[PDB]
């Protein structure tokens, strides 16, 4: 009935589990290697990622809605809740909660206590400023969201890998006035 | 075990007080500790095997090889041999070398970045005159260079030009710093006419207190 | 004192630390220089040669002293991905170190621990030196508590 | 009910999939598809549009063959075609909230037809999510070429009758 | 700044405790994740290597690279975890015969990356140095069609990153061999070198 009850019930039918360490180490040969072969200048590997999670969430919308039937999001706060209670808690195993609105409630941030896209990761130290590590989100969080036709934008503040108190993104919407006809 | 014990015996070799002559196994025994690490890992060792051989080949009088092994400890220039200390020694190991047959074109060709050929004229009533290239008039150009070893006097004499036109020099018998970029100053092309048809310049000659050497082409690319 | 090393499989070091007692302040009278990194790269070929072996001069991770040589005793020890955790023991005596390995087997153990979890990173691949500071306090916490 | 013959158009353009098959026969399906595939996607626009002057909710009849679903299920086409009805056949239809829509021709003729129809073609968009949209190969906007969807939904037809 | 390639340094023992400033425990929680975030995951993997590439073997070459980067991780991390922190353990076996690395991988290494363990795994009676390891249905690729094998690299692209680092050196293909009701099967052979197999013909 509620979703962060329902939630628990889609994540105990059809969703076939996969251990978390090996999704940890594809990532992170992933972001190796596009390092080594873009002669270590970072900020192209942010630009990469997003462009790579862009193509990962325009599919994985299709999936997320055929796994669970909801309705549009009439407000922009229950967007904020199926993404803090069923969208990362069907595919990831998080729970992540929404703080620091903005005043006229267009901004909204995904504080994130832990992130289980890395566990065992140090960075090195020339890319301690100009590499956000788990950016592939973001560009799910464009571009599930840009099919629902959400045009929104979608960046990064902190991190605990780049020594910041805590991880939490920042998303705000611009326009929608598009959906289909039905 | 047989590399500590070749190491043993050049080094019990090396502290004796009286002297020897040359002698091929010497030879065979430095072409097999030479060999013997895979060298043409670990870097250390190879530094301490042939500052031990450059030492014996010295005691031998044998030029020709702390010559050779001087351009083999040039590899490993930009760590591990330390700010003027022993790039001191191997300095004094290579002084009487480019005083003697030691005629290698010296060492690298990564020495000479992007120069630049502008002119600068001062009349605004001569601008051009026709009917990327250059379009050169009545100036000068200019060139800028680098080395990049902690040895000091690195001393270019004479640089000039290839097989291309009556573009000279003057002289250039001064020094260039250690780490820095020097900029080497005003070279003076005294330009000749000729026909329009262009083709570029790949690089010029430049001693090192030798006589002038080939190319030392532009880093990156060929920089026309 | 003891010289402490991790030696890659193309006989290359990732990391090398010496430690001392205090009582002297300068350790490895002239030995420090030139002949304790012969004689790991000449220990290399004995461990080398053990690697393989089955039933030796149980379980194959840890082993003995391998040799003694100048009245040093050199201990070995080799981890599951092939890298070499060879370590001297000095003194101006002789030394006993059999009587540690009550202890010292713990301490390759945990530093074998320490070494996988610098793997795990995937930005470090193998044939880089550990440049990690943190790396050396733990190592040299784990000699002042398993002396 | 009984399902004959399977359409998958595109949201924007003319259709990515097309199957005749149960149908022991050959009928034209070049080039004419595209068309009656362009003419669905206008007269929904056109059947959306007009209004008369004036719940959306399915159930489960455990339709197919561990289910996809256990639960009664929303609906993403409040004011759109639903079904068609002629003498031959019923075309029932089903869009999904990405604007992309699902049409299966059903030979039956003549509610609950309405229910085991929109469950039916949610499980279908199901496999499709589950099969086509993971599939590399597959570019976005394009015709189906994957083997393994078509055993995927023959075995699910001929587990409905 | 602790170990350049340029010198070492020398520090006494039992001097003072220094700062405390990272850690981590090495032993697995359980954690569970969807296959289709890993499946989406992998699949964008197979399009930018398809884009970013010409033709079929270099690419499965760039693809077995990237299985390799996560086997030679890997091998520690469960022997490591096998074995057993500062909790008293001691050290397994380090096995060193062909015959019970294969035991190991078709044992723990599919029984860790998957739910399930590997199904079956047996020589070549053709030959020697050929060696069989088969599932029946394999669960990183089983979503793109059936005739393209290039795609099933990376899973083996894992084992000679297993094995080669283990200090058996190898070579590996996949092939598909549509045997009973299983239309994919995933044969993954393992052709060794002469050199390792002397050295097992050395120790009798």
């Amino acid at each position: 009935r509620s979703l962060k009850a329902m939630g628990e019930e889609i994540w105990k039918n059809k969703t076939e589990k996969i251990n978390t360490e090996l999704f940890t180490l594809t990532y992170g040969s992933i972001v190796a290697q596009l390092c080594q072969d873009y002669e270590r200048d970072f900020n192209k590997v942010n630009d990469h990622l997003y462009s790579m999670g862009y193509n990962i969430g325009c599919r994985l919308i299709e999936d997320f809605l055929a796994r669970t039937a909801l309705p549009r999001c009439e407000n922009l706060v229950k967007t904020s809740e199926v993404l803090s209670k069923c969208a990362f808690k069907i595919f990831l195993n998080i729970t992540p909660n929404i703080t620091n609105w903005s005043h006229n409630k267009d901004t909204f941030s995904l504080i994130l206590d832990e992130n289980p896209l890395a566990d065992f990761v140090e960075l090195p130290m020339d890319a301690m400023k100009s590499l956000w590590y788990s950016n592939i989100l973001c560009g799910v969080l464009k571009g599930s969201l840009e099919m629902v036709q959400l045009d929104c934008d979608v960046w990064f503040v902190s991190d605990i890998l780049r020594g910041d108190s805590q991880t939490e993104i920042k998303v705000k919407l611009n326009r929608i006035l598009k959906d289909e006809i039905p | 075990k047989q590399l500590f014990v070749l190491r043993l015996l050049m080094v019990a070799l090396l502290a004796t007080p009286n002297k020897i002559a040359w002698h091929p196994d010497y030879r065979t025994l430095i072409d097999t500790i030479i060999e013997l690490l895979n060298i043409n890992t670990w870097l250390i060792l190879q530094k301490k095997i042939l500052q031990l051989c450059i030492k014996v080949s010295r005691k031998i009088n044998d030029f020709e090889y702390v010559a050779k092994f001087s351009s083999i400890l040039i590899t490993k220039y930009t760590h591990l041999l330390n700010q003027s200390e022993q790039d001191a020694l191997f300095k004094e190991y290579i002084q009487p070398s480019i005083t003697n047959e030691s005629i290698t074109s010296y060492w690298d060709p990564f020495i000479l970045r992007e120069v630049v050929i502008n002119r600068i004229l001062d009349s605004d009533p001569t601008s051009n005159e026709i009917p990327a290239e250059f379009t050169c008039r009545v100036q000068n150009p200019f060139k800028f260079d680098f080395t990049i070893n902690d040895i000091q006097l690195d001393e270019e004499i004479s640089e000039f030009c290839e097989i291309d036109r009556k573009a000279v020099s003057y002289s250039g018998p001064y020094n260039v710093k250690a780490e820095s970029i020097r900029s080497i100053t005003l070279p003076l092309i005294i330009k000749k006419p000729t026909y329009k048809k262009i083709y570029e310049i790949s690089c010029l000659k430049i001693s090192i207190l030798k006589l002038p050497l080939q190319k030392f082409d532009i880093i990156n690319d060929s920089r026309r | 004192p003891q010289y402490f090393a991790i030696i890659g499989k193309k006989d290359n070091p990732v990391y090398e630390i010496e430690f001392t007692n205090a009582e002297n302040p300068q350790g490895f009278p002239q030995d420090l220089k030139e002949l304790n990194p012969f004689i790991l790269h000449a220990s290399l070929d004995i461990v080398e040669d053990l690697q393989w072996q089955i039933n030796p001069t149980t379980d194959n991770c840890y082993l003995g002293k391998v040799d003694h040589f100048y009245g040093l005793a050199i201990t070995a020890y080799i981890s599951y991905s092939g890298m070499k955790f060879v370590m001297i023991h000095g003194n101006s005596a002789n030394s006993s170190v059999v009587i540690d390995d009550n202890n010292m087997r713990s301490f390759y153990q945990e530093v074998h621990e320490l070494y996988v979890k610098t793997l795990m990173n995937p930005f470090y691949k193998i044939t880089d030196p550990i440049r990690s500071p943190a790396f050396d306090s733990r190592v040299r916490t784990l000699a002042r508590k398993h002396l | 009910m009984a399902i004959e013959t399977i359409l998958v158009i595109n949201k924007s353009g003319g259709l990515i999939y097309q199957r005749n098959f149960t149908n022991d026969e050959q009928k034209l399906n070049s080039n004419e598809y595209l068309i009656l595939a362009s003419t669905l996607h206008g007269v929904f626009a056109i059947a959306s549009q007009l209004t008369p002057k004036a719940n959306t909710i399915p159930y489960i009849p455990y339709v197919g063959m561990d289910d996809f679903f256990k639960e009664p299920f929303t609906n993403w086409n409040k004011s759109g075609l639903r079904q068609l009805c002629t003498d031959q056949f019923t075309m029932f239809i089903y869009q999904t909230l990405t604007g992309l829509k699902f049409v299966a021709i059903s030979s039956s003729v003549m509610n609950l037809a309405i229910q085991i129809a929109d469950n039916f073609l949610r499980k279908v968009y199901c496999l499709y999510s589950d099969y086509v949209m993971k599939d590399p190969s597959y570019s976005m906007e394009m015709p189906i070429r994957s083997n393994l969807f078509d055993e995927k939904v023959k075995k699910m037809v001929e587990n409905l009758q | 700044t602790v170990g350049p390639k340029q010198a070492i340094t020398s520090e006494a023992s039992t001097t003072y405790i220094p700062s405390r400033i990272y850690s981590e425990s090495l032993l697995f929680k359980r954690q569970e994740a969807s296959l289709s975030a890993m499946a989406f995951l992998f699949q964008e993997m197979i399009s930018q290597l398809h884009r970013t590439c010409k033709t079929a073997g270099d690419f499965e070459t760039k693809l077995s690279d990237y299985g390799h980067n996560i086997g030679i991780r890997l091998l520690e991390l469960l022997n490591f975890r096998a074995s057993s922190s500062n909790y008293i353990t001691k050290m397994r076996r380090r096995d060193l015969k062909i015959l019970d690395i294969l035991q190991f991988i078709h044992g723990t290494l599919w029984s860790y990356l998957f739910n399930h363990v590997s199904d079956d795994l047996v020589k070549s009676s053709e030959r020697d140095n050929e060696y069989m390891i088969v599932d029946n249905f394999p669960t990183l690729t089983q979503f793109i069609p059936g005739e393209n094998v290039s795609c099933e690299y990376f899973v083996c692209g894992i084992i000679k990153g297993f094995l080669f680092n283990a200090g058996f050196p190898c070579g590996v293909t996949a092939h598909r061999m549509p045997q009973g009701g299983h239309s994919q099967r995933t044969v993954y052979l393992i052709q060794f070198d002469r050199q390792v197999l002397d050295r097992e013909g050395l120790r009798f």
